[PDB]
């Protein structure tokens, strides 16, 4: 009742990656297992699908001299790569497979795998830098510049006051690093009120900050 | 000793059968040698479920059943009174009670072409468990699902067969490998089948 | 489906000859190759054979050593290099193609030729 | 290194006549075999490939059969289109190997 | 079938309205062999209706389903919360199989544009490289948004980057937020900014700074 998926990975422009997608709990020998992909708000595609008895592959037109899927029916695992990376290849890639019990199998893929994100550009890793921002009762928040890896959490004070926080998601800079922006407001009718903080940090590097705001 | 029950027919013979189309010869009315058998050849297994391989040159029976086919080379395990796997399950299924022997030799030089032998098919995705001693041929698209599949290949609807595919290089447990089973009937009726 | 061929010499004592045979009109990426000469006016020879995925490359007995083999995908074209020709190597050089007989959806190759080019006319001299 | 021999060597014939050509081989090559169809000043063309199976486009006057060491082609009736040179093939191993050839003529 | 097509593009009402997608296709494709999808954001998609008609295990009552030689459609005889997603279509009988392009469900609620709040500078856009300038709005539920071509001095209207968060899952709004930085350090014309942006109702509230020297 699962496919488990491999963790996430960023590899570099022209290299080679691999996919695994692991099955457990129903009878993996006859089944059939296809791949998709989704990029950031955008629509779902196509690649292809696998045979998990015969082995018979099918790709679609502009996937076929450039994906290769493979079978390795014991242990249950079926994977896919993708050759010759550009940058426009950072998406999200799915699995999935219909439920089969003996013989018999599902009308359809109900069976779905969880994920795998995959970026794919330039630079190594670079912690963020932070900027404050001002009033001019009103709305004030942080800054976050250039960061690469991507995951970056935010949070304000310690966890307090869970007001109209606005975290945008992160923009794909034009150099190739990210930006995010947090966010509230001051409802108190004051200006000169709680002590409230701002707080930042990133998991791929021992980067953390507790830059304050106010005038 | 006039008569003699010919074996070089069934050993010595060009072309050879496949496993899920496996060819049977009756043999009958002969005087056979088992002696030329067991103590000779190149014979890499030589099993002989019930009855042993010595005084087989004794009993005599009414009819000898012969059946020949190819298998892959790790494969050959299966083929015994019992056993569950993708052979003994789909394409010779042979019974728990049996009174017969098992021969099986390495044929990789005639069996084995550069990319890959196109013959020697062996049955996959079948609905049952077939029964002991019994063959089907027919090749129908398999019907995993709910929806009929009209002639056309496709989502849960695929060829019943695939192809063993044999190079000179694929190491011990995946040659080629010929197989002959005997099988031994008394059925209440004179023998013919007596020895030296 | 057409192969063209080009790559013919005036004299080649010992020099180094690269010989093309492009393909046109089918999927050049799922297909052999393959090279096959023919003596001036004696029989048919074989000369070299190169695999669908480029790997796996074999040669013949008065060819290895001197003759290599190499494909392109991207502008559907192979070639076949020659090092150091006797004058004993003249010929008429033929590009082909497997017969690749499918059976139950496996491909199996290696089976024959059936597209052939039109023919280069190589000499080799003093 | 299999070698092939491949007899006879110059026949002649006329419209529906029926000729006879054989080929055979130092080992046992199965069902691997083809032939071939040349005429004096243009590329080869195959006729009949795995021993029996004739290529779509052939016209149904060939035929030939064979397993192990002995192979054959027949042709129905010699029609003057067809004065030219005869090949065979192995497919067992490398490298591949020809047979000598055959040339027809026009009696 | 090539190409699937989903009609209409996006749907917007209150709790309780039934909603009718289609998802007229290409020449023909055989029934049994198209299937429904549901996608929350951050998740993974779930199967809906798997034979045009048949409804899967997990989903509740209320999902219905038709299907036709060149007309597909899913009926939810009633909006009730927790179910407004994205629906994709899929053929799966004559490769290559194919994604619609999906429908977004919205929620109708109110407009409360405020403003548009500018605060360019901090102190150290000359002790640093690029200068960076942000503007934001907040609270509308349309999609609706401009800024134009010049702003201040320097037009440079190929720097502007734009976000927008989803909706909130209590009060549905969004929010969106605009950058146009430029240069570095180096500016010597191109000190100040101004964001000007038109929203459904007070029009363009024009926006103040100071020059940077
Ligand atoms: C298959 O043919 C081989 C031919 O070699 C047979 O083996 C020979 O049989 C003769 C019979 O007198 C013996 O003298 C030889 O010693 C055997 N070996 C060899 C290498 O020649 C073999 O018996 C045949 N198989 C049968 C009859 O089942």
């Amino acid at each position: 009742m699962q496919l488990v998926q491999s963790g996430p990975e960023v590899k570099k422009p022209g290299t080679s990656v691999k996919v695994s997608c692991k099955a457990s709990g129903f009878t993996f020998t006859s089944s059939a297992v296809q791949w998709v992909r989704q990029a950031r708000g955008q629509r779902l595609e196509w690649i292809g699908w696998i045979v998990v008895g015969s082995g018979n592959t099918n790709y679609a037109q502009k996937f076929q001299e450039r994906v290769t899927i493979t079978r390795d029916m014991s242990t249950s695992t079926a994977y896919m790569e993708l050759s010759s990376l550009r940058s426009e290849d950072t998406a999200v890639y799915y699995c999935a497979a219909p439920y089969c019990s003996g013989g018999s199998c599902f009308d359809g893929f109900d069976i779905w795998g969880q994920g795998t994100m995959v970026t794919v550009s330039s630079a190594s890793t670079k912690g963020p830098s932070v900027f404050p921002l001002a009033p001019s009762t009103a709305a004030l928040g942080c800054l976050v510049k250039d960061y690469f890896p991507e995951p970056v959490t935010v949070s304000w004070n310690s966890g307090a006051l869970t007001s109209g926080v606005h975290t945008f998601p992160a923009v794909l800079q034009s150099s190739g690093l990210y930006s995010l922006s947090s966010v509230v407001t001051v409802p108190s009718s004051s200006l000169g009120t709680q002590t409230y903080i701002c707080n930042v940090n990133h998991k791929p590097s021992n980067t953390k900050v507790d830059k304050k705001v106010e005038p | 000793i006039t008569n003699l029950c010919p074996f070089g027919e069934v050993f010595n013979a060009t072309r050879f059968a496949s496993v899920y189309a496996w060819n049977r010869k009756r043999i009958s009315n002969c005087v056979a040698d088992y002696s030329v058998l067991y103590n000779s050849a190149s014979f890499s297994t030589f099993k002989c479920y019930g009855v042993s391989p010595t005084k087989l040159n004794d009993l005599c029976f009414t009819n000898v059943y012969a059946d020949s086919f190819v298998i892959r080379g790790d494969e050959v395990r299966q083929i015994a009174p019992g056993q569950t796997g993708k052979i003994a399950d789909y394409n010779y299924k042979l019974p728990d009670d049996f009174t017969g022997c098992v021969i099986a030799w390495n044929s990789n030089n005639l069996d084995s072409k550069v990319g890959g032998n196109y013959n020697y098919l062996y049955r996959l995705f079948r609905k049952s468990n077939l029964k002991p001693f019994e063959r089907d041929i027919s090749t129908e698209i398999y019907q995993a699902g709910s929806t009929p599949c009209n002639g056309v290949e496709g989502f849960n609807c695929y060829f019943p067969l695939q192809s063993y595919g044999f190079q000179p290089t694929n190491g011990v447990g995946y040659q080629p490998y010929r197989v002959v089973v005997l099988s031994f009937e008394l059925l209440h009726a004179p023998a013919t089948v007596c020895g030296p | 489906v057409q192969l063209v061929e080009s790559g013919g010499g005036v004299v080649q004592p010992g020099r180094s000859l690269r010989l093309s045979c492009a393909a046109s009109g089918f999927t050049f990426s799922s297909y052999a190759f393959h090279w096959v000469r023919q003596a001036p006016g004696k029989g048919l020879e074989w000369v070299a054979v190169i695999s669908y995925d480029g790997s796996n490359q074999y040669y013949a007995d008065s060819v290895k050593g001197r003759f290599t083999i190499s494909r392109d995908n991207s502008k559907n074209t192979l070639y076949l290099q020659m090092n150091s020709l006797r004058a004993d190597d003249t010929a008429v050089y033929y590009c082909a193609r497997d017969l690749a007989i499918a059976v139950a959806g496996t491909w199996h190759y290696y089976n024959g030729m059936d597209v052939w080019g039109q023919g280069t006319t190589v000499t080799v001299s003093s | 290194d299999i070698q092939m021999t491949q007899s006879p060597s110059s026949v002649s014939a006329s419209v529906g006549d029926r000729v006879i050509i054989t080929c055979r081989a130092s080992q046992g090559i199965s069902s691997w075999l083809a032939w071939y169809q040349q005429k004096p000043g243009k590329a080869p063309k195959v006729l009949i490939y795995d021993a029996s199976s004739l290529q779509s486009g052939v016209p149904s006057r060939f035929s030939g059969s064979g397993y192990g060491t002995d192979f054959t082609l027949t042709i129905s009736s010699l029609q003057p289109e067809d004065s030219a040179t005869y090949y065979c093939q192995q497919a067992k191993s490398f490298p591949i190997t020809f047979g000598q050839g055959t040339r027809l003529e026009i009696k | 079938e090539i190409v699937l097509t989903q009609s209409p593009g996006t749907l917007s009402l209150s709790p309780g309205e039934r909603a009718t997608l289609s998802c007229r296709a290409s020449q023909s494709v055989s029934s049994s062999y198209l299937a429904w999808y549901q996608q929350k954001p951050g998740q993974a998609p779930r199967l809906l209706i798997y034979g045009a008609s048949s409804r899967a295990t997990g989903f509740p009552d209320r999902f219905s389903g038709s299907g036709s030689g060149t007309d597909f459609t899913l009926t939810i005889s009633r909006l009730e919360p927790e179910d407004f997603a994205v629906y994709y279509c899929q053929q799966y009988g004559n490769s290559p199989w194919t994604f619609g392009q999906g429908t977004k469900v919205e929620i109708r609620r109110t407009v409360a544009a405020p403003s548009v709040f500018i605060f360019p500078p901090s102190d150290e856009q000359l002790k640093s490289g690029t200068a960076s300038v942000v503007c934001l709005l907040n609270n509308f539920y349309p999609r609706e948004a401009k800024v134009q071509w010049k702003v201040d001095n320097a037009l440079q209207s190929g720097n502007s980057q734009e976000s927008v968060t989803e909706q909130d899952s209590k009060d549905s709004t969004y929010s969106l937020s605009s950058t146009l930085t430029l240069s570095k350090a180096d500016y010597e014309k191109h000190k100040v900014y101004a964001c000007e942006v038109t929203h459904q109702g007070l029009s363009s509230p024009v926006t103040k700074s100071f020059n940077r020297g």
